[PDB]
């Protein structure tokens, strides 16, 4: 309905202001409805017994004195060892359910969701866990992707019937080979496939061997994880893009601290999300005012961490915005201003470390300041190089080269290649008196005393005297 | 030395080519060193 | 750079770790000095002229 | 070393608007690979991509975009396109005619 504009915090306040805000009891809900995403995947966990057997491997593991116990559990609803109580309860109704090799396995596995999923569980363990089943979930779709590539579309099986003996056996050695005798296209077709699909149904019977209950139900377990991720996420977009402008309002209480507004904002939005995701609704209290430390604590974090050009810590900051606070406090109950020397009162700190932060405090100059009376000459046509040399250094330098090669060549062979490799003259590193003996395997005091009879006769008046020349002290 | 000078687009990959890194993180300096 | 250590050696001059950057007139000025004065960090100690 | 931070008297640094446009279009990225991480609501998502679409466009010319982005002091960053169109670009000034 508008004609245009760029100002992406226009766009920005446009997206979020089409969402009503929220109406109180409708936020409980959703909170329920999100207690409703995290109950079906602890609960599809739950009926897993192979992340069953996982957790009581990585119980024993923490317990076995390899880390504490909130590495493996954030406790439960309970000192310590009702951890151990609740894992021999459920190691005895799990060795119970396996004892049942269909009289009590489903009722089983009802029992030990129930008796498990109780109180808590670590959310770490949940991710890698879940992942887990996502691994299985992995190993089901691939051999789904297997098994149509090498059925339907390479040799042209009815996927409908295909998958109709993959529903009810989806296992088994007749659900594709009692196919392979159809007679169809596809039947005298499937004969240089056999193999392939063959090791695929070997996979999966692989997999009915690494999950226990049956592929289809591997798939289904995952499948009400995904439903209640949904469950999830859904809803959670409604509290987020509700409480977008919660974000927006303590964002403009921060807008000149060097990070501009939409940055701010966002870092707000990540706060509000964390938040979100740790929102307790069981409180009967107001989300906003957990919502509010929470995009506080982010947007300051972001605002300490990329507002300069040059990163100072979190403490450095919060030891700089004290200072400002003690000065702008101290100012009128002195009536001018403090000196640095007179904080080590008001504030306890060493009265040098207040130099150094002030020190720190000021900000780099751009380097394209227009420099006074507004000519275009900035501050970068007055920052000079102090790093090249002057060419009277490098003239210099190649007639010391010069002196030092026609000196050299006043003497001896062995006394220029000593002094040619205990100097770096015109060669690679220096090379060690050790090298020297290394090298001629001769004796070092002797080669001491060759180079200090080199000095001797360099020390000559009328033979090094330009020498000392270049020598400018 | 050289003939002419050339000018075109430059692919993801040629930008690749001239990067001896990949910039990751907003620092610039140490602000007690200067390194 | 290498061969300067070897000319120092050849003399034995010392390295002094102080590089020289003392205030000069600048050039074609010469005019004659008349107020000197010294300011200081007030935890600085006080030197003679000051 | 075409968009040095040499260091001034006293403490004091000048620093070329290049490394302001960068770390900028730097902060706007991981940002948003942070959350693409978390996979946050679509919203949150496109306002990023359009940040980081007007970050990057203005490190390259800093105008076709009504305000172009300040720097601390309320003048307009020097973008990189800034450093060759005109009178005070390379090819006028530093190029064409030396000290």
């Amino acid at each position: 309905e508008i004609g245009r504009t760029t100002d992406p915090v226009r766009m920005y306040m446009r997206e979020m202001g089409t969402v009503e805000l929220l109406t109180r009891e409708g936020e409980i809900d959703i909170a329920k409805r999100i207690e409703d995403g995290i109950n079906q995947v602890q609960c599809s966990v739950a009926e897993y017994p192979e992340a069953i057997t996982y957790l009581l491997e990585q119980y024993d593991r923490v317990e076995a004195e390899e880390a504490r116990l909130s590495d493996l559990i954030t406790g439960f609803v309970d000192d310590p060892e009702l951890a151990r109580e609740k894992f021999a309860e459920l190691r005895a109704q799990y060795v119970v359910t396996r004892d049942t090799i269909h009289a009590t396995a489903q009722e089983e596995i009802l029992k030990l969701s129930e008796v498990f999923k109780q109180f808590r569980l670590v959310p770490k363990q949940f991710d890698y866990l879940v992942n887990s089943m996502r691994v299985m979930m992995d190993r089901v779709r691939t051999q789904e992707r297997l098994i149509m590539k090498l059925c339907v579309e390479q040799c042209k099986m009815p996927k409908k019937n295909f998958i109709t003996l993959f529903t009810g056996n989806e296992t088994s050695d007749t659900w594709f080979n009692a196919a392979i005798a159809m007679n169809k296209p596809w039947s005298e077709k499937l004969h240089d496939v056999s193999e392939e699909v063959h090791r695929a149904l070997q996979k999966l019977q692989q997999i009915e061997e690494e999950t226990g209950l049956t592929i289809e139900q591997v798939k289904d377990i995952n499948r009400r994880m995904s439903i209640g991720e949904a469950k999830a996420r859904r809803a959670k977009k409604e509290m987020v893009e509700a409480n977008l402008r919660l974000v927006i309002s303590i964002a403009k209480k921060y807008t000149n601290r060097g990070l501009q507004f939409l940055d701010l904002i966002q870092e707000g939005n990540i706060g509000l999300m964390k938040a979100v995701d740790k929102f307790e609704y069981r409180r009967g209290y107001k989300f906003s005012t957990y919502a509010t430390w929470w995009i506080r604590q982010a947007i300051t974090r972001s605002i300490a961490d990329q507002a300069r050009t040059i990163r100072i810590p979190v403490h450095m900051i919060e030891t700089i915005n004290k200072l400002n606070r003690i000065s702008r406090q101290m100012l009128q109950e002195m009536g001018r201003e403090p000196t640095p020397e007179e904080l080590a009162e008001r504030m306890l700190m060493p009265e040098d470390k207040i130099r150094k932060v002030l020190k720190i405090a000021k900000e780099p100059i751009s380097m394209e300041t227009p420099i006074g009376d507004d000519e275009d000459s900035h501050l970068g046509d007055f920052i000079e190089d102090t790093t090249l040399e002057l060419p009277l250094d490098s003239a210099t330098t190649e007639s010391l080269r010069a002196a030092t090669h026609d000196v050299l060549a006043g003497l001896t062979a062995r006394e220029a290649k000593v002094l040619r490799m205990r100097f770096g003259i015109d060669m690679n590193t220096d090379y060690t008196l050790e090298e020297v003996g290394k090298q001629f395997d001769v004796t070092r005091e002797r080669i001491r005393q060759i180079e200090a009879k080199a000095l001797r006769k360099l020390r000559h008046p009328s033979r090094s005297e330009v020498l000392r020349s270049f020598l400018d002290d | 030395e050289f003939d002419a000078i050339k000018i075109a687009l430059a692919s993801p990959d040629m930008i690749r080519s001239w990067s001896f890194g990949e910039v990751k993180k907003p620092e610039t300096i140490n602000y007690r060193t200067f390194k | 750079t290498p061969e300067e250590k070897l000319l120092r050696a050849i003399f034995g001059e010392k390295a002094s770790d102080v590089k020289d950057s003392s205030l000069r007139v600048p050039n074609g000025v010469s005019g004659t000095v008349i107020d000197v004065q010294v300011f200081t960090r007030d935890g600085v100690e006080k030197d003679k002229r000051a | 070393d075409l968009r040095p931070l040499v260091p001034l008297d006293g403490g004091r640094f000048a620093t070329s608007d290049l490394n302001d446009l960068y770390r900028r279009v730097i902060n706007r990225n991981n940002r948003l690979k942070r959350l693409l991480d978390l996979a946050a609501p679509d919203i949150i998502v496109r306002n990023e991509k359009r940040m980081l679409q007007e970050a990057v466009d203005a490190l390259l010319d800093n105008g076709r975009r009504g305000r172009a982005i300040t720097g601390s002091n309320k003048r307009p960053l020097k973008s990189l396109a800034d450093m060759i169109k005109g009178k005070q670009g390379r090819f006028r000034q530093n190029l064409l005619g030396k000290r």
